[PDB]
């Protein structure tokens, strides 16, 4: 009556229990995987766009050191130009 | 060196995004020993009755 | 001729200057590539070496779990086990 | 325990690496700083002989 009621209520409580824990766990590592595979493949992408910002930093050093040194021996070139103009100059006349 | 600290400081919670994770199936583990004791009374009660 | 070797001089040395720049640059690639090298090898052999401890430590949970839940059913049997014996007797 | 001594050798070859190459570009910056001063060094030398031609092609013209 009372005593193998009350025995198969706790019974089929655990019973519940079993399947809801096992349930909970294929639930659990559903987060556990979606959450660090959102988290792996975010990573990826931020440093890789940490390195292109450097790349292009670095690219602005030689931009502008190629321009400069063009644009120095560019006129160091019309110098001595007008140099080697002015040297037969006299030595034609003296 | 700031690029190295952003390296560092992800790799420090991508570590205990980790440590989490595993506490939580280590907190599942306490529950099945739970449900591992509540099964131990009964067995006990059925046992000194019969 | 002094002029002759002095202006010989300075365009003989942008020459050399102009051949050491290309130097420098082709360096510059060199150091480059293999500073993509180093830090392609090793960014990599850290990601394989934080998923497998990860998927070990998950392995060896998993190996638990399934020692005490097919514990936790052999108890179960037990216990229905006895009560059917306990419902016959009465 | 085993992910702090596999991570501690994470931390300590960037910021190893990075630091190298740090120190890299501030030596590479300096082989193209002496390259651009000797082209300053040229550049004076010529303009000491321009102005030392211009003064004694006025002197004769």
């Amino acid at each position: 009556g009372l005593y193998f009621s009350s025995l198969d209520s706790s019974i089929d409580i655990l019973q519940k229990r079993a399947q809801e824990l096992i349930e909970n766990i294929n639930k659990s590592r559903q987060k556990d995987h979606a959450l660090m595979t959102n988290f792996r493949n975010s990573l990826k992408t931020k440093v890789s766009d940490l390195t292109e910002k450097l790349e292009e930093r670095i690219y602005q050093i030689y931009n502008d050191h190629n321009k400069i040194i063009q644009e120095k021996l560019q006129e160091f070139t019309q110098k001595m130009a007008k140099i080697s103009h002015l040297e037969t100059e006299l030595k034609q006349v003296c | 060196n700031d690029v190295s600290k952003e390296i560092n400081l992800m790799l420090s919670t991508y570590a205990k995004l980790l440590s989490e994770r595993a506490a939580v199936d280590a907190s599942y583990i306490d529950e099945i020993d739970e449900l591992f004791k509540e099964a131990n009374a009964i067995e006990n009660f059925l046992i000194q009755k019969r």
